[PDB]
């Protein structure tokens, strides 16, 4: 049991931590471009 | 002052909403100058506000010249 299942605890955690960063790459990449959305509208706000 | 005028699409913050004015004034208190002064000698919220400060003096002397020559 410690060879068959223990070849799988290697490969259950492997997929379940690739999928968790993909929640955090949605959030840490547009809150840098929302400041770009602030400044690009701010160029006409100068005008 | 950008995002309160960018999310509200207020192109010039003298067209800012009266609650949207004072809520920013409740946040940052040094903005009573460029929002609540009757005739500030420096123009509020313009890029050439220092340049338009100069061009008046260029104008106001020429009338002081031009009506004195007459």
């Amino acid at each position: 049991r410690s060879t068959g299942r223990s070849a799988l605890a290697v490969l259950i955690r492997a997929c379940r931590r690739i999928q968790q960063q993909l929640q955090r790459t949605r959030r840490a990449l547009f809150q840098r471009s929302n400041a770009v959305l602030t400044s690009l509208h701010h160029v006409r706000m100068l005008l | 002052l950008t995002e309160a005028c960018a999310a509200e699409r207020v192109v010039r913050p003298h067209q800012l909403s009266p609650a949207a004015q004072t809520a920013l004034l409740r946040r940052f208190p040094a903005l009573e100058g460029p929002l609540r002064h009757p005739r500030p000698v420096l123009q509020p919220f313009d890029i050439a506000a220092e340049v338009a400060f100069v061009a008046r003096i260029q104008i106001a002397c020429l009338r002081a010249l031009g009506h004195s020559i007459r």
